[PDB]
RNA sequence: CUUUAAAUCCUUUAACGAGGAUCCAUUGGAGGGCAAGUCUGGUGCCAGCAGCCGCGGUAAUUCCAGCUCCAAUAGCGUAUAUUAAAGUUGCUGCAGUUAAAAAGCUCGUAGUUGGAUCUUGGGAGCGGCCGU
């Protein structure tokens, strides 16, 4: 019940000294504790099992059926994850893919179609993502358009807090793993796109491994 | 990233490689913000203030990460112009 | 087996149960009101998986 | 495309025109062969006279005997195996009875079990085979 | 060569995916909440919005100070202000995009008769209108779809020729009076 | 009464006209795709269902029925031409090592596409070095 952090970054997060995962994602820090995302976005995180997929390896005697679970996670206001876990039983696969999704959550940059008034509602620019054959293209749309999409990326983009978006998939989208990964690769690349908004030369703030370098020496081994 | 009113609206301003000027994603785990210690020019001791250079994973696996820091330190007066 | 002589075998020999006398069902918006009042305003979140409308065992 | 010339409109058009005959759906619908060969002669339905009742063996894995009817049409005089759809409805069809025949669904293609049967039976002697099956109408005798 | 019109359009569009659980969920929410009778009734309000929305987006491609865009814009805004869907603070045509189906069902004369407190429920309100009880400026409106204007809202009340207003008592009361007098002698 | 050439229909209106308000809503489905029963009875690769994968060989969630549920609703199914879906005709925009696909090779006339290079610096004013 009482969480015990093993990594350096998890120890800072627990002690309320790094106070938002915006600060973690500024330094591209690998999150490997599951309870960092359960700490910050804990109440605004919702889980939907995209697919239970039975996979098999042919053995001396019959097949060894394991179950691959795709879980899409995210708060309906900034962040999405996509976790894939293969296990012998279905409950272990789901739970493991919830954890792997949480670890994997990324922030989505969201911009404006034309008029720049109120809160942002859409993808900031045309961003393609892919794995396998599946090429997914996310396109900025006007306010109230909804997510014009296939039901899988529609489910991730809802979870990303994107209200409005035009999609355009390509290749074998019927293979869900590739399609869910491709649309997750497409919203991954929103804060990896250099727009003119992001030209103001970088002011390098101090790392959480430097800001609290004197705290980490005593707080744990 | 202002709206019409002027409010800064995006949820974090991502770092940007000092060598290539290309932004560093939330999961580019081969990035490196390297702090170079400064010198009291008469003494030759650590001041407490330091220069901070960020590099994206792409340049690090490209093998150009050392020559980038070499230019950045030379372009900061750390390394001699002669060199 | 089963050439042209076995036509209507099963449809022929089904034990013809009479259709039960039923109270007539509402139509138009009345059905659709009854439907809304069943789906949303009644039920509260139950522990475990949600069952179907015609869930029987 | 492959020639991106500003004055390549007859090369781009005439190429598409030529390659469009390798499309199967197009060539079918734009030659006179598929239409002159079609028993219905490019109609939705057609009436024909029942001449014999046939028991067609299901393709395989599922092995039942599908009660179709060999039908001679009125318009062409062409001969057709038309599937009698619902359960035990071959009892509603005698010899020398006008049947309205329709397609099966797959637009001049065999559907599931039945091999070389492209058509189904809709009406028998100007009475719908559903009304006979449900027993809302009786056969005119 | 006859002297008839033939001009007619559809007012609805059937959705592409017929069995989306999330769509069937939200549309039956709209029906039950605003007391409609079929999915065509939601689909036609959705299509009136999509037309308005398509028009609004077509104007947003045109440059500012384009006389077509100013005239057509101001007209579309004034049309939405009149029917009481868009506020007079929000008559810039980028606020039409931030506009939902619920706001047009709010202006439905069934839902206004409910919210003005001269009907008990949303389902009662349709009965009253459909049984020609209510009037809008001495005009008996029989039809619940009447989009009530912001000009025309407070003039909604019972018809003068209806027993819920100052009208002749109805068929049931008049038979029950004749039964009450038939029983006594 | 009004309507109308004369009528009809609507509208208006006396009088009648609703409790199982019998004044009784259907048409298709309920394995998945695709919203909705592993409910009971019958049948036993038969009868049949099934656009597709498939269901039926005696526990049939798939047949034939009863109950129930789902969808659309005064409408709903079926057949067929056709449009989108089809970035599965590709101008936008597809492919061609191995999945179907580059001529055996070169020349070559139409066709198509074609290197760089020929007016620039100023004179004048307004607004707070810049913009018309």
């Amino acid at each position: 019940k009482e969480w015990l952090p093993v990594t350096k970054l998890g120890r800072l997060v627990k002690d309320m000294k790094i106070k938002s995962l915006e600060e973690i994602y500024l330094f591209s820090l690998p999150i490997k504790e599951s309870e960092i995302i359960d700490f910050c976005l804990g109440a605004a995180l919702k889980d939907e099992v995209l697919k239970i997929m039975p996979v098999q390896k042919q053995t001396r005697a019959g097949q060894r059926t394991r179950f691959k679970a795709f879980v899409a996670i995210g708060d309906y206001n900034g962040h999405v994850g996509l976790g894939l876990k293969c296990s012998k039983e279905v409950a272990t696969a789901i739970r493991g893919a919830i954890i792997l999704a949480k670890l994997s959550i990324v922030p989505v940059r969201r911009g404006y179609w034309g008029n720049k008034i109120g809160k942002p509602h859409t993808v900031p620019c045309k961003v393609t993502g892919r794995c396998g054959s599946v090429l997914v293209r996310l396109i900025p749309a006007p306010r109230g358009t909804g997510i014009v999409s296939a039901p899988v990326p529609k489910k991730l983009l809802l979870m990303a807090g994107i209200d409005d978006c035009y999609t355009s998939a390509r290749g074998c989208t019927a293979t869900l793993g590739n399609f869910a990964k491709a649309t997750f690769d497409a919203i991954s690349k929103t804060y990896s796109y250099l727009t003119p908004d992001l030209w103001k030369e970088t002011v390098f703030t101090k790392s959480p491994y430097q800001e609290f370098t004197n705290h980490l020496m005593k707080t744990h081994t | 990233m202002q709206s019409n009113a002027g409010e800064f609206v995006d949820l974090y301003v991502p770092r940007k490689c000092s060598a290539s000027n290309r932004i560093i994603g939330a999961k580019d785990h081969a990035s490196i913000p390297m702090n170079v210690a400064e010198v009291d020019k008469v003494t030759g001791r650590f001041n407490g203030q330091s220069k901070t250079y960020a590099i994206c994973g792409a340049i690090r696996r490209m093998g150009e990460s050392d020559d980038s820091i070499l230019r950045l330190a030379k372009s900061h007066g750390i390394v001699s112009q002669n060199f | 087996h089963g050439s042209l002589a076995r036509v209507g075998k099963v449809r022929g020999q089904t034990l013809k149960v009479a259709k039960q006398e039923k109270k007539k069902k509402r139509t138009g918006r009345a059905k659709r009101r009854m439907q809304y009042n069943r789906r949303f305003v009644n039920v509260v979140p139950t522990f475990g998986k949600k069952k179907g409308p015609n869930a029987n065992s | 495309g492959k020639c991106r010339g500003l004055r390549t409109a007859r090369k781009l058009r005439s190429h598409r025109r030529d390659q469009k005959w390798h499309d199967k759906q197009y060539k079918k619908a734009h030659l006179g062969t598929a239409l002159k060969a079609n028993p219905f002669g490019g109609a939705s339905h057609a009436k024909g006279i029942v001449l014999e009742k046939v028991g067609v063996e299901a393709k395989q894995p599922n092995s039942a005997i599908r009660k179709c009817v060999r039908v001679q049409l009125i318009k062409n005089g062409k001969k057709i195996t038309a599937f009698v759809p619902n359960d035990g409805c071959l009892n509603f069809i005698e010899e020398n009875d006008e049947v309205l025949v329709a397609g099966f669904g797959r637009k001049g293609h065999a559907v599931g079990d039945i091999p070389g049967v492209r058509f189904k039976v809709v009406k028998v002697a100007n009475v719908s085979l559903l009304a006979l099956y449900k027993g809302k109408k009786e056969r005119p005798r | 060569p006859v002297a008839r019109s033939w001009v007619c359009r559809k007012t609805y569009v059937t959705p592409r995916r017929p069995f989306e659980k999330s769509r069937l969920d939200q549309e039956l929410k709209l029906i039950g909440e605003y007391g409609l009778r079929n999915k065509r009734e939601v689909w036609r309000v959705k299509f009136t919005l999509a037309k308005i929305r398509k028009a609004a987006r077509e104007l947003l491609t045109l440059d500012e100070k384009d006389p077509r865009r100013l005239f057509e814009g101001n007209a579309l805004l004034r049309r939405l202000v009149r029917i009481g869907v868009l506020d007079e603070g929000k008559m810039k045509l980028d606020y039409i995009l931030g506009l939902k189906i619920e706001d047009f069902l709010e202006r439905r004369l069934q839902t206004q008769v409910f919210k003005l407190g001269l009907a008990k429920s949303i389902h009662h309100a349709r009965v009253l209108i459909r049984q020609r009880h209510i009037r809008v400026r001495k005009q008996v409106v029989n039809i619940p779809s009447f989009i009530v204007r912001l000009d025309s809202q407070k003039h909604i009340d019972f018809s003068l020729r209806s027993p819920y207003g100052g009208g002749r008592p109805g068929r049931v009361k008049r038979k029950n009076a004749k039964k009450g007098q038939g029983g006594a002698g």
